[PDB]
């Protein structure tokens, strides 16, 4: 079965360099043409490159003469992309995909198969834990029905934090938002509905971990007096 | 360069019934062009190439014409599984150039979202800072205006939202509002509104509290 397997995430700063890589395996390495594709938040993919594994050969884009140099190691079956003087605008997900035809002189064709994508962070700032802070009801406020218990989780950086609710246990109902940028740091919320005989009379629980930070926190959400 | 456009950006629709986007080149392509589908947690898919051919191992309801300038895709039945975004790539010269997408989403009921607003936290006041947050939850279509009132002020600064996508359970949309303030500039000021104006209802949904209450 033919896979693409691509590095784990980098964080650089400004100006730096990056170098990731795309394992091939199950088919014949030197034979196809593969090629880099570059994918930044709502703006469509961009074609960077492709080099030729059996002769060493490569193309770029015009658009990243300067930013990437395209490379293979053949005894690994790997590829291997390295961008330079790295930007905010460098910012992306990147992919290797495998021609769907074998050959050299059907560089511009399609591709069959896709590795995973490597993602790229460009930014200046530093690795802070985040700040999480219980969300409970207006004071007084078990309205009708149900209840809306939030969880926020404020300035950290890189991505990611992972939230639960009570260890996991509690699971429906749950809205966990994706997080956003604030200057330099990213910032998410989550919600839990659920019914207002549950609470406040049973104890509901947050569950914040920060991997970059080595962070474990847990917020009870306490009624608002 | 070539210039891929794909029209709709937007599309939604049910099991069963049949779809067909746009793909349109700023030049000829001669018949040169692909489709891939991308889903969360799984690899970018091959559906179609060449304009009309269907790749290997590809069901037989994804089908795809053109020629030169203009192509299309159209799936057959929809089947839950074909909910995805679609990308169109041309491969008829250097540099290989593709269109921007098409998210192809699941329709359902209407549905009001469920309004909740919260307070400053006191941990976060003791150091400084004042994020009013405002949940809006369970709601179709995705299309919605949310308001920050302060002491019936409408207030644009500090305010940052977050969607989810369409859910996995009963396809609905959810958003979180959150207006940011000193804690400073918070005290000064004493009724907080958050209001959500959706299809769903002419008269917005107001939800606000008093700082004293």
């Amino acid at each position: 079965e033919v896979q693409l397997q691509q590095s784990g995430t980098v964080l650089a700063r400004p100006g730096a360099s990056v170098k990731m890589s795309c394992k091939a395996s199950g088919y014949s390495f030197t034979s196809y043409w593969m090629h880099w594709v570059k994918q930044r938040p709502g703006q469509g993919l961009e074609w960077i490159g492709a080099v030729y594994p059996g002769n060493s050969d490569t193309s770029y884009n015009q658009k990243f003469k300067g930013k990437a140099k395209l490379t293979a190691v053949t005894s690994a079956s790997t590829a291997y992309m390295e961008l330079s003087s790295l930007t905010n605008e460098d910012s992306a997900v990147y992919y290797c995909s495998r021609s769907s035809l074998d050959g050299y002189y059907v560089k511009n064709w399609c591709f069959d198969v896709w590795g995973q994508g490597t993602t790229v962070t460009v930014s200046s700032a530093k690795t802070t834990a985040p700040s999480v802070y219980p969300l409970a009801p207006v004071c007084g406020d078990t309205t009708g029905s149900s209840v809306t218990l939030g969880c926020l989780v404020k300035g950290y950086f890189p991505e990611p934090v992972t939230l639960t609710w009570n260890s996991g246990s509690l699971s429906s109902g749950v809205h966990t938002f994706p997080a956003v940028l604030q200057s330099d740091l990213y910032t998410l919320s989550s919600s839990v509905t659920v019914t207002s005989s549950t609470r406040p009379s049973q104890s509901i629980t947050c569950n914040v971990a920060h991997p970059a930070s080595s962070t474990k926190v847990d917020k009870k959400i306490e009624p608002r007096g | 360069d070539i210039q891929m456009t794909q029209s709709p950006p937007y599309l939604a629709a049910s099991p069963g019934e049949t779809i067909t986007i746009n793909c349109r080149a700023s030049k000829s392509i001669r018949k040169y062009l692909a489709w891939y589908q991308e889903k969360p947690g799984k690899t970018n898919k091959l559906l179609i190439y060449s304009g009309s051919t269907l790749q290997f191992g590809i069901p037989s309801r994804f089908s795809g014409s053109g020629s030169g300038t203009e192509f299309t895709l159209t799936i057959s039945s929809l089947e839950p599984e074909d909910f995805a975004m679609y990308y169109c790539q041309q491969h008829n010269e250097y540099p290989l150039t593709f269109g921007a997408g098409t998210k192809l989403e699941l329709k359902r009921a209407d549905a009001a979202p469920t309004v909740s607003i919260f307070p400053p936290s006191s941990e976060q006041l003791t150091s400084g800072g004042a994020s009013v947050v405002c949940f809006l939850n369970n709601f179709y279509p995705k299309d919605i205006n949310v308001k920050w009132k302060i002491d019936g002020s409408e207030r644009q600064n500090g305010v940052l939202n977050s969607w989810t996508d369409q859910d996995s359970k009963d396809s609905t949309y959810s958003m979180s509002s959150t207006l940011t303030l000193t804690k400073d500039e918070y005290e000064r000021h004493n009724s907080y509104t958050c209001e959500a104006t959706h299809k769903t209802s002419t008269s917005p949904i107001v939800k606000s509290f008093n700082r004293n209450e």
